């Protein structure tokens, strides 16, 4: 009769058709990437055009609905997740004009070799041969050439794509009513509705700028620990004052420094033991590895696998007459349907990605309850923290000594503990700068804040007194550096690694203090915990049918990002730099420059 | 000895929809509920007003036997007491119910790899089904305040869906045959007595 009857029948309508149709083309991709071949691939188009087609008609048509006399949360929210149609608001040219040039930057990022100075007929692309001179090789005049040369060939055709899908992205966003682009990827923190948990979109720049000034101390010391370590390979090319080279790091951008752990190391003669020689001795299998693991989840309070996984899921590579793409993915085909698609070897990487793929399948099979709309996430960064923690668990020596795979003659001892927090120390306290400047760049820039002949004169001051990195080399106004990235040739968000993050921590310290857990943050699990395991299973089980802010009040009490059990996690790593920077200067000036 | 005409609705060969469930009726026989521990592992014998630990040795005037197939994640619908989809739409069972409920798993015979859009269901009806009713129409339900003129627009559609059963969905989306015996208690000669 009134507005709600009819939309409750609406959609009822929707999902009873739109949970099928998503079933084959899930289907069918799943069959293209586990049988690549020349049919699959044409047999995986028409499914998700129909599945479009349908999608786009019928959110063209959820829009007669006035959401004001709705006074039920959850028809309301479905309705505002129906009705955002995202690029369908473009004219037709300017569809097809944006269609074209976002697939140039893709496939000018794809190709692209590089020429050195000498004899050139070794041309690098991407493949894993040319960012080994970013990883592995120590000599100069080597890394400087190859971080040149990729900011040179396919770093100049990027500046004029950019100019104008920065401005055709501006107008898709302005007929969302919305400001710009930048306020368009914002949005997937907005949570309206509730009694003191309405979170508005702007908070969450305040709240980012606020996190962010609480690791400043950490981040400080630890690269000033880097470059103190650094100075005894590179003598002459570093200075023990000002910041460090946009190259020599242990990346092709510097996103993650893991790659200098045989570098910067604390004990060099401690052994840092791997359980991957010990499946060797006493023989171990693809699906003993996904069998402990199951056994991980069923000790804390979570249903077991269904039938349907161990049988159709692809756990090892095949044996002849298939290809793969060689990607560890956990899919959620529909209708009580997951698998999982990953090849797996006999290691330890291998062991704990395992439980990482495990803990979206857990939260995937968790809120197959809701009305296909809010089979989700919190946001974009509560499905990946998960996975997160799960991964922490299965390390701890106290998880490797109660399943068999470590003897009971070696407890612990401080220098291995040393030795494990610097190297997780290089792998998410130095992502979290680089990824807050240029989240803050792709803002600034998508606002209008930074004129289009400003691009790269604000680009590295922000990386000179934010990250605390310089340039070897001046680049003029004609290059484009944050294009060389994968996650800005293309459409991704990049703040979603910014938070989820902080998200990884607050899980993990409220989910081992319902473990009774009195020691150090880096050294519990939730293992044989029932009641830590239980309150977790309260938050997987809304979607996004409830603000974030009150997801993460079931799990944590907070209701909004306070970081502090970071700075409890490393905290024998904090104590331990602070003896170390004593007679050094621990800070870095905007000012120098090597040539 | 005149056996029961069992043998006939339990290992059949094509059931019936949920929306026109069977029924078949049962008189001048002899019951012998004593061999469907053969039958499937089912885990659903659910039986009221009844017992079935070892007490099947009544005296019945008329039993009545209905036959449909829904989904796993029904059976649970087919209950004196009961709301839902099939409850209010499909089939109806009163709260003084005398009889009882069967379910087995029919993955093997009722899926396809490509979908088996055999089996219909009700989904709109513009009110609820009165106990043991049955409703065969096929008119356009018109949800808002404008006529239909018989084509499917907006706020107009078809009351019957599918099911598209397939043999990689989980346990509570494949099929399930159900049978529902019903017992009638009149003051007429109870010829159905079993041994
Ligand atoms: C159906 O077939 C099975 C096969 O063993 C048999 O035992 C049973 O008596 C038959 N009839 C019924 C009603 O189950
Ligand atoms: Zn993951």
């Amino acid at each position: 009769s009134l507005t709600e009857e009819n939309a409750k029948t609406f959609l009822n309508n929707f999902n009873q058709e739109a949970e099928d149709l998503s079933y084959q083309s899930s289907l069918a991709s799943w069959n293209y990437n586990t049988n690549i071949t020349e049919e699959n691939a044409q047999k995986m188009s028409e499914a998700a055009a129909k599945w479009s087609a349908f999608y786009e008609e019928q959110s063209k048509t959820a829009q007669s609905f006035s959401l004001q006399e709705i006074q039920t949360p959850i028809i309301k929210r479905q309705l505002q997740a129906l009705q955002q149609s995202g690029s369908s608001a473009l004219s037709a040219d300017k569809n097809k004009q944006l269609n074209t040039i976002l697939n140039t930057m893709s496939t000018i990022y794809s190709t692209g070799k590089v020429c050195n100075p000498k004899n050139p007929q070794e041309c690098l692309l991407l493949e894993p041969g040319l960012d080994e001179i970013m990883a592995t090789s120590t000599d100069y005049n080597s890394r400087l050439w190859a971080w040149e040369g990729w900011r040179a060939e396919v770093g100049k055709q990027l500046r004029p794509l950019y100019e104008e899908y920065v401005v055709l992205k501006n107008e898709m966003a302005r007929a969302n009513n919305y400001n710009d682009y930048g306020d368009y990827w914002r949005g997937d923190y907005e949570a309206e509705g509730a009694d003191g948990y309405n979170y508005n979109r702007n908070q969450l720049i305040e709240d980012v700028e606020r996190t962010f000034a609480e690791i400043k101390p950490l981040y400080e010391h630890l690269h000033a620990y880097v470059r103190r370590k650094l100075m005894d390979t590179y003598p002459s090319y570093i200075s023990p004052t000002g910041c460090l080279p946009a190259h020599l790091l242990g990346d092709m951008w510097g996103r993650f420094w893991t790659n200098l752990y045989p570098l910067t190391v604390p004990f060099a003669q401690k052994p840092n033991i791997d359980v991957t020689d010990a499946m060797m001795n006493q023989g171990w299998d693809a699906e003993r590895i996904f069998q402990e693991a199951e056994k991980f989840f069923v000790s804390v309070g979570l249903p077991h696998m269904t039938q349907g996984f161990w049988a159709n899921s692809m756990l090892t590579e095949p044996a002849d007459g298939r290809k793969v793409v060689c990607h560890p993915t956990a899919w959620d085909l529909g209708h009580g349907d997951f698998r999982i698609k990953m090849c797996t070897k006999v290691t330890m990487d291998n062991f704990l990605t395992a439980h990482h793929e495990m803990g979206h399948i857990q939260y995937d099979m968790a809120y197959a309850r809701q009305p296909f709309l809010l089979r989700n996430g919190a946001n974009e960064g509560f499905h990946e923290a998960v996975g997160e923690i799960m991964s922490l668990s299965a390390a701890t020596p106290k998880h490797l000594k109660s399943i068999g795979l470590l003897p009971s003659d070696f407890q612990e001892d401080s220098e291995t503990e040393i030795n494990f927090l610097l190297k997780q120390a290089l792998t998410i306290v130095g992502t979290l700068p680089f990824t807050y400047m240029l989240e803050k760049w792709r803002w600034m820039v998508f606002r209008g804040e930074i004129p289009k002949e400003q691009w790269m004169k604000k680009w590295w001051e922000m990386k000179r007194e934010i990250v605390g990195v310089v340039e070897p080399l001046p680049h003029d106004e004609t290059y484009c550096d944050p294009a060389s990235l994968f996650h800005v040739s293309n459409d991704y968000s990049f703040i979603r690694y910014y938070t989820r993050t902080i998200y990884q921590f607050q899980f993990q310290e409220a989910l081992c203090q319902a473990a009774k857990y009195n020691g150090s943050l880096h050294k519990c699990d939730i293992s044989n915990s029932t009641e830590a395991g239980q309150k977790l299973l309260k938050m997987l089980s809304l979607g996004n049918s409830e603000p974030w802010t009150k997801a993460l009040e079931n799990v944590v009490g907070a209701r909004n990002m306070d970081v502090k059990p970071l700075l409890n996690y490393f905290q024998p790593l904090f104590d331990w730099l602070k003896e170390q920077n004593r007679n050094s200067f621990v800070g870095w000036n905007t000012e120098w420059s090597p040539y | 000895t005149n056996l029961c005409p069992f043998d006939e609705v339990f290992n059949a060969t094509r059931f019936a929809s949920v929306y026109a469930w069977n029924r078949k009726r049962i008189s001048n026989c002899v019951a012998d509920y004593s061999v469907l521990y053969n039958l499937a592992p089912f885990f659903t014998f659910k039986c009221y007003g009844v017992s079935p630990t070892k007490l099947n040795d009544l005296c019945f005037t008329n039993v009545y036997a209905d036959s449909f197939v829904i989904r796993g994640d029904e059976v649970r619908q087919i209950a004196p007491g009961q709301t839902g989809n099939i409850a209010d739409y499909n089939y109806k069972l009163p709260d003084d119910f005398t009889g009882c409920v069967i379910a087995w798993n029919s993955n093997k015979l009722d899926s396809k790899v490509s979908g088996n859009y055999n089996y219909l269901y009700r989904l709109f009806r513009k009110s609820n089904l009165k106990p043991f009713e049955r409703d065969i129409s096929t008119e356009i339900y018109q949800a808002g305040n404008k006529p239909c003129n018989g084509v499917a627009g907006f706020n107009c559609y078809f009351p019957l869906r599918s099911y598209s059963f397939r043999p990689t969905y989980g346990v509570g989306h494949q099929p399930y045959r159900v049978v529902v015996l019903s017992f009638e208690l009149l003051h007429a000669p109870a010829t159905v007595c079993g041994p």
